[PDB]
């Protein structure tokens, strides 16, 4: 039982809509739930979860559809990972801001 | 002891068919010795036509009586066979053999010759491209073929080469079938999937060596990758 | 008229085993004047035993003949790969003589699932007014197989010739080709063409089909 | 059935995307979508130098013309990123080369 690593990717500073990828790696067991947040509000649509693949370790990725205007307006996006009763939250923002 | 046959390779229906059985090394003087004709249609068994003994003694089949004639010429040492009322269903290869006594029947056989009875003419073969429409199942490898049609007589050899004139070992040769007075045959070739997802060559050439024309059409590969 | 019937038509044996060929005559043959012949595809037939009991020159002693009257059996010891050819029994006491149907012996092998491929007719061939749809079966055993054509849920009949190849020298398998022939006008009146293949080694029939205009 | 130029997108970590024992490391994601046919070549370039290690390319999977997607991951070091190094994703499709340049500069 190892805590999953949470990493959130951001679009390039010099331009690219785009997608947000949250990756959980080196986690056990295989079942895991990944969700997305927008400014502390639950997201009901616009996100998909790819099937878990084998890298024993497993890898799971998620895709969230975002717009260029909303992302660059300093909106807060958080990837929520639930594993073995533990919740992990990662916050990202614009680097050039 | 050996025998050799000879005759026309193409005869029209309702005509006269003549064949000659050439043998050398013996004479039809001793008793028991005789010559007989045996034919075999493709996919069928041997058929007995007639047999001739010495002293100008000949025997005929009641099923084909009053339709065949047996004549011998000791000067040329070859029996002459005449066939009338030719029918497409009677197409077969005719063989002659020598009987060395009363018990040893047909001890030595010759080579025979294919006598095709078709109303059509010996036209050049026609090739048609064949592209596989398989989907949702890549399987082990892909299949591509070549449809040689409208050829007569049935004598075709298949060779497969790549765009750069390479060598392919197919060995897949289907026999010809009589459909509508003409022989039709199909030929395919198996190629590895890895080679398809590699060289830019998107087609291969189909080559047939028939004594009516040296045409060679190319079949385009579907390409999967 | 002496009718000779041989059964079974096709038998599967293994190298080194014993093979027994049966020859049935419609009536008794005088003096037991029955002979056996060996024929290989492509080459010419060759005599093996004359009179059902005396071998000929250049014939191995492993071939033995027995029986008399209306029952004759051919026994061969030490079956060889080159001996997997068609054999015919013939009697020369009739005058005129008659030949039997013949029996073919094949090498016994395991059941292998066949591969099914269908090639739609080419555009150039359609311009000639004739459309040819093929159904290819490769690497299957035994030779017995059923190939049925089904177009628009209507089963076709009386329009398939069917061509089958010989046993592979190195693979010992069989292959056959089925060709579908129909008028050009009739071809444009049908959308989906499919051939059904049934095999002993397949739990359920496998069907392949294509859509007109997509190939 | 169709020929479409692949789209090249590069994902980079944020300012707080580095973790672990020093030196910290991260990953780069290059994904091509809505491309046809299925075959495609993905390569990674670092300041004009080909990268021959530390990368893993996921098998092409299916996402009306048929569509496919490919995901590639390259491990990078924090020190190299701080030196304003430019990473280029090389995509080869039917003999056509598409390059995308990303950097930490604003
Ligand atoms: C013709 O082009 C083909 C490409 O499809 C060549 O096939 C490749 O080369 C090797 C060596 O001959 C073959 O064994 C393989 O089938 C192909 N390579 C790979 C990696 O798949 C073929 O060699 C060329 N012909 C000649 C004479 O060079």
């Amino acid at each position: 039982e190892m805590n999953p690593n949470v990493n959130v990717f951001v679009p390039p500073r010099d331009g690219f809509k785009s997608k947000l990828i949250c990756e959980a790696t080196n986690f056990t067991p295989k079942p895991i739930t990944v969700s997305w947040l927008k400014d502390g509000k639950l997201v009901e649509s616009g996100f998909t979860t790819d099937p878990v693949t084998i890298e024993q370790t497993y890898k799971v990725i998620s895709t969230l559809t975002i717009s260029e205007i909303d992302w660059l307006n300093l909106n807060v996006y958080t990837c929520r990972v639930d594993h073995r009763g533990l919740t992990f939250l990662k916050n990202v923002s614009s680097t050039c801001a | 002891v050996t025998l050799k046959e000879s005759g026309p390779t193409l005869v029209k229906p309702t005509q006269t068919l003549t064949l000659t059985c050439t043998f050398s090394g013996f004479s039809l003087t001793t008793t028991g010795e005789g010559v007989g004709w045996i034919r075999q249609p493709p996919g069928k068994a041997l058929e007995f036509l007639a047999f001739i003994y010495w002293n100008d003694a000949k025997r005929y089949n009641p099923s084909l009586q009053s339709r065949l004639t047996i004549t011998k010429d000791a000067s040329k040492k070859q029996v002459v066979l005449t066939l009338t009322n030719l029918d497409p269903v009677d197409t077969a290869t005719y063989y002659c053999a020598r009987t060395s006594g009363w018990d040893i029947e047909f001890e030595y056989w010759g080579q025979g010759t294919l006598v095709t009875v078709s109303s059509g003419s010996a036209s050049a073969p026609t090739l048609f491209p064949l592209v596989s429409c398989e989907n949702s199942s890549p399987s082990s490898t892909v299949a591509v073929g070549c449809l040689a049609q409208d050829f007569l007589p049935d004598s075709i050899t298949f060779s497969w080469k790549y765009k750069n004139n390479s060598d392919i070992s197919s060995t897949r040769g289907f026999p010809s079938v009589l459909r509508g007075g003409k022989y039709a045959a199909t030929s395919q070739v198996l190629l590895p999937s890895k080679d398809v997802m590699q060289g830019t060559d998107e087609h291969v050439v189909c080559k047939v060596q028939h004594p009516n024309g040296n045409k060679e059409k190319d079949v385009p590969l579907p390409v999967v990758i | 008229e002496i009718v000779l019937t041989q059964s079974p038509g096709t038998l599967s044996l293994s190298p080194g085993e014993r093979a027994t060929l049966s020859c049935r005559a419609s009536e008794t043959v005088s003096n037991d004047k029955v002979a056996w012949y060996q024929q290989k595809p492509g080459q010419a037939p060759r005599l093996l035993i004359y009179g059902a009991s005396s071998r000929a020159t250049g014939i191995p002693d492993r071939f033995s003949g027995s029986g008399s009257g209306t029952d004759f059996t051919l026994s061969i010891s030490g079956l060889e790969p080159e001996d997997f050819v068609v054999y015919y029994c013939q009697q020369y006491a009739s005058s005129p003589r008659t030949f039997g149907q013949g029996t073919k012996v094949e090498i016994k092998r395991t059941v292998a699932a066949p591969s099914v491929f269908i090639f739609p007719p080419s555009d150039e061939q359609l311009k000639s007014g004739t459309a040819s749809v093929v159904c290819l079966l490769n690497n299957f055993y035994p030779r017995e197989a059923k190939v049925q054509w089904k177009v628009d849920n209507a089963l076709q009949s009386g329009n398939s010739q069917e061509s089958v190849t010989e046993q592979d020298s190195k693979d010992s398998t069989y292959s056959l080709s089925s060709t579908l022939t129909l008028s050009k006008a009739d071809y444009e009146k049908h959308k989906v063409y499919a051939c059904e293949v049934t095999h002993q080694g397949l739990s359920s029939p496998v069907t392949k089909s294509f859509n007109r205009g997509e190939c």
